[PDB]
């Protein structure tokens, strides 16, 4: 098994304060205001108004 | 300054003057508050606890 062939993909993650490009199969909702609520965007995640 | 000690020999004031000096003096300083939760782990529950 040390001398048999293995193919390696490396995944490099950027996190930046631009657009999305890719992104997780999490559902979305819609927009409450006015509330204290717990918001997840663009999977930067939080709990406000 | 020059004052010349003598002996039998005296300095009277023959007038005077009315003198209003100010001293400033501080007394207080703002009363401040903090609610720790607040400023550590402000609205994360997770992190509250």
């Amino acid at each position: 098994v040390g001398h048999q062939p293995y193919r390696v993909v490396v995944l490099s993650f950027e996190l930046l304060n631009a657009p999305a490009t890719v992104c997780g199969p999490k559902l979305s909702t819609d927009l409450i205001k006015n509330q204290c609520v717990n918001f997840n965007f663009n999977g930067l995640t939080g709990t406000g108004v | 300054s020059s004052i010349a000690y003598s002996n039998n020999t005296i300095a009277i004031p023959t007038n005077f003057s009315i003198s209003i000096t100010t001293e400033v003096m501080p007394v207080s300083m703002a009363k401040t508050s903090v609610d720790c939760n607040m400023y550590i782990c402000g609205d994360s529950t997770e992190c509250a606890n």
